């Protein structure tokens, strides 16, 4: 029963801190962009 | 005379209707792409996917 309780945060946590590392993949850069794309708004606010 | 001298100030008059034709394009661009314009919408979802 209790590992029963752990498996949602179980399946969770095996890929949950892989996805750092999968951040600069384009598995979260589709939306993501904007982390490499620093504030992919304008690079926050200069000039535009 | 005045209308050879004319037809060039003419000549702004038609290819004025060319400038028309391609810039009215944009306008309808706002409303006819509203069904293509769901991915930063879907950003949305990459803030929520935290889960």
């Amino acid at each position: 029963q209790g590992a029963a309780q752990n498996l949602p945060a179980d399946v969770n946590q095996l890929i949950d801190q892989l996805e750092r590392h999968c951040l600069a993949p384009d598995g979260s850069l589709v939306t993501k962009s904007v982390y490499s794309d620093l504030q992919l708004a304008r690079e926050e606010m200069s000039r535009e | 005379k005045v209308i050879e001298s004319e037809l060039q100030g003419y000549l702004s008059a038609t290819r004025s209707r060319v400038g028309r034709c391609s810039a009215l394009i944009q306008a309808a661009s706002d409303v006819q792409e509203q069904g293509a314009v769901d991915d930063r919408d879907s950003f949305l979802h990459g803030v929520r996917d935290l889960l």
